[PDB]
């Protein structure tokens, strides 16, 4: 039986972020833009999107 | 000796993280529920949780447990802590971000813990399963019967070759750092630690402050402020902010390993078995599905398997 | 395959190159919350027991 | 604005220490843009 | 992000539905809806009793005191 | 529930005593329908919780040593939206239009 | 009227054939399949998958 | 009776695996599995405190009390 690890997200606040090869099992990267993530102290990012 | 489990342990700080049902809504949980194994046989499952259990800001106490309360850790004596899925779980003991439970099946996890009259709770969907052992599925270990090899989740904390890795923590926005004092937004640096700081009004500011620093920006929502804290370190929770470069900062041992166990398997009742001209005829009184397989000695085994649920 | 029996393969329990052939898809997060969301086919070890 | 910044065109003063980040400080950009 | 006027913001940086403003619940954790408001009068065919608490006057020195403060049922009032 | 003889408390209740009307702190309100129900909110006669799949829907409250408790036969199913039978809301997907019951 | 959040069942592995279409399909859940043609006989499918 | 060499029996009488003979939990309800252990010694790097606690060196006089007395934080350290 397999094991999915997920490592902490990068979330890039006024700006964008670019996803890198690894050799890793079945590896997966993706940016998804336009986030506006809250944290238990309120709105983690000052821009909108 | 028992600190001698916890040398890595606490290195690493309780963390407030995303939680999908905090009763009736979805909200930052300090007990938020990372990860369920549920894949040993007599129901054990092993729930990795945001919560440290058995360890106070103080030391090793495994009668306490230690969790965030905002930007500030608390350390209480554990008090109703519960694990439940469809009914309440007993406890078979509890480790820095990891509890053992067993439980019966069900569809959710639930986690929580009482805290004054404060209740934190967390319910993950997940479903739990009962595997039994063998070729009976009994619903709940018997009292007696076939001893047999299975799979458990040993109570011991001890490390046993699994680990995990700790992390640097990431910025962890908070907001009641900045307060608007004389018409002027002021970030207070708590006592220790460093206080980043975004401000995008017309007088653009950022930068990062030891000490209370008077911004240009009249106006709180103007600014975000970050806590920066690395004195004890966090798991690389998928549910926190990645910290900037290399925050990797060392391993944490994996309690309750999984490990080969002997679990008691039911023994169905004794068949009764009648003769005829090259016949067998078996009367089956099952008391839960029960396998039955046969096959022929001869050059063709042909073989027959059928569970029966039934006489 | 994914799902099947070898959807997970290694040349030995110890080894340090892991074969895994799973439709692991991040999914966007949901809005304002900083979590790591992904679909994936349910083992294929589980099914075959 | 004192040496310790540069001022943009479009007025604001980039400080030395976010000269170059990833993010525009000034709506000139003159940070990111003189990486 | 910034949300439209017909949505209240509270200082957590999460949006309430103007309705929400307030009303007695605090709808975002920080509580900043409830944390501002005031109270409503009440009709002239209900009393007031020391503490605000309004009642009816056929509630009036009934003998059961109908608010937090006996002032509905005080010598002094009736 | 959040009633009191002597004003609006969101913390009190208030129920028969006999002839008596009582009003008491909310101790260990519970809803229970084959396992514990998160409460979300009470109103008056009204209570609105989060129940699983059972048969029964069990209500009751804590008066000092007394227990009050009321267990009727009632059918609560599950009704997942959509065209997956989850059997609870989960973490994350797909976010498609339901009937709820408000909270306020 | 809310939104609620359904599951997403894990995409299908996708085969193609001479006029056939092979869909693997392996659902957490009893997940509804439903095909038709784009043609003037939709001879639309309806099943509930529960197993892969 | 005796238990196996790789055992240790318990004052109950009950035999328990040797690794388990002496660590932070009492693996036998009379207790004795722990009775006898003896208290390890903590690396150099790590401070001592009055007290018997041991914490990282790092956290000597940071402005938190780390022992259960505050020792690392008490004026006699710093
Ligand atoms: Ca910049
Ligand atoms: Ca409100
Ligand atoms: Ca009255
Ligand atoms: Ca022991
Ligand atoms: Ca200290």
């Amino acid at each position: 039986k397999y094991k999915t690890k997920v490592p902490s997200p990068v979330v890039k606040c006024c700006g964008a972020t670019q996803c890198t090869s690894k050799p890793h099992p079945d590896y997966q990267c993706q940016v998804f833009s336009g986030v506006y993530p809250f944290m238990y102290g309120g709105a983690y990012c000052f821009c909108d999107t | 000796d028992l600190d001698t489990h916890f040398t890595q342990y606490k290195l690493a700080r309780p963390y407030i993280a995303d939680c999908p049902n905090c009763g009736h809504s979805r909200c930052d949980s300090p007990i938020a529920i990372e990860e369920v194994r549920g894949d040993a046989h007599a129901g054990v499952i092993r729930i990795q949780t945001s919560a440290m259990f058995g360890l106070k800001t103080d030391g090793v106490d495994l009668a306490y447990m230690s969790f965030m309360n905002g930007k500030t850790q608390k350390s209480i004596k554990i008090d109703n802590l519960h694990v439940r899925t469809s009914a309440p779980c007993s406890l078979v003991s509890h480790h820095g971000y990891y509890i053992l439970a067993q439980c019966p099946p069900g569809d959710t996890v639930t986690v929580g813990f009482h805290d004054g009259p404060n209740r934190h709770t967390c319910t993950v969907a997940h479903k739990v399963e009962f595997r039994p052992v063998g070729r009976e599925k009994y619903r709940h270990p018997p009292e007696h019967g076939v001893e047999l090899p299975c799979n458990r989740y040993t109570h011991k904390r001890a490390d046993q070759g699994h680990y995990v890795e700790m992390h640097q923590p990431g910025l962890v926005a908070d907001h009641s750092l900045l307060s608007i004092h004389s018409a002027k937004v002021k970030i207070t640096v708590p006592s220790g630690a460093q206080v980043k700081y975004y401000c995008k009004c017309p007088d653009v500011r950022k930068g990062i402050t030891s000490s209370d620093h008077t911004t240009t920006c009249t106006d709180v929502k103007q600014c975000r402020a970050y806590l920066i804290d690395n004195k004890k370190w966090v798991y690389n929770s998928g549910r926190l902010p990645r910290g900037e470069g290399d925050t990797f900062k060392g391993k944490l041992h994996v309690p309750f390993v999984p490990v080969k166990a002997k679990c008691i398997a039911t023994l169905a009742p004794e068949p009764l078995v009648e003769h005829k001209h090259r016949t067998l005829i078996l009367h089956l009184h099952p008391d839960h599905p029960t396998l039955l397989t046969t096959r022929s000695l001869g050059s063709d085994a042909n073989p027959t398997r059928q569970w029966i649920e039934r006489p | 395959k994914a799902g099947s029996f070898g959807d997970l393969q290694s040349r030995t329990s110890t080894s340090n190159d892991l074969y895994a052939n799973t439709n692991l898809k991040l999914q966007r997060p949901q809005a304002g919350i900083v979590h790591t969301p992904f679909t994936q086919v349910p083992s294929g070890f589980e099914r075959w027991k | 604005c004192p040496a310790s910044e540069i001022q943009c065109g479009s007025g604001e003063c980039i400080h030395k220490k976010w000269r170059c980040d990833g993010d525009p400080d000034c709506k000139d950009g003159s940070d990111e843009v003189n990486c | 992000a910034k949300c439209e006027p017909s949505q209240f913001q509270c200082t957590n940086g999460r949006c309430i539905t103007l309705l929400w403003k307030c009303d007695g619940d605090e709808d975002c954790v920080d509580g900043s809806d409830e944390k501002n408001c005031v109270k409503k009068t009440c009709a002239e065919s209900d009393f007031v009793c020391n503490n605000g608490q309004c009642v009816p006057s056929r509630w009036k020195c009934d003998g059961d005191p109908d608010c937090e403060d006996g002032s509905d049922e005080s010598p002094e009032q009736c």
